[PDB]
């Protein structure tokens, strides 16, 4: 055998990745674009010596 | 991070578990049940 073999359907695993990205963002805490929805923090420096 | 109530949560599972049965996911779930009118309007009474 010396013949080629048949490839996946590219629409069905994008729509595998689409979920999984939307889920991982919806778990995460995140928009739908991945910009965090919470406000970090500084930890201000204690002062020099 | 993500805060909820336990109101809320117990009404999540519940449509996801009413969601799972309803499409057949679930196997053995009882046919004549699954025809009330409350699940024949599934359509409208999934959302609060």
């Amino acid at each position: 055998v010396g013949l080629f073999l048949p490839e996946y359907n590219p629409a069905l695993t994008d729509y595998w990745q689409t979920l999984r990205l939307r889920l991982f963002n919806l778990r995460h805490n995140l928009s739908i674009d991945g910009q965090p929805l919470s406000l970090a923090i500084y930890a201000e420096p204690t002062d020099p010596k | 991070a993500i805060k909820t109530t336990r109101l809320a949560e117990a009404i999540a599972g519940i449509q996801l578990y009413i969601n799972r049965a309803l499409n057949r996911i679930e196997p053995n779930a009882r046919a004549d049940v699954s025809t009330r009118q409350f699940f024949t309007d599934w359509t409208v009474n999934n959302r609060y």
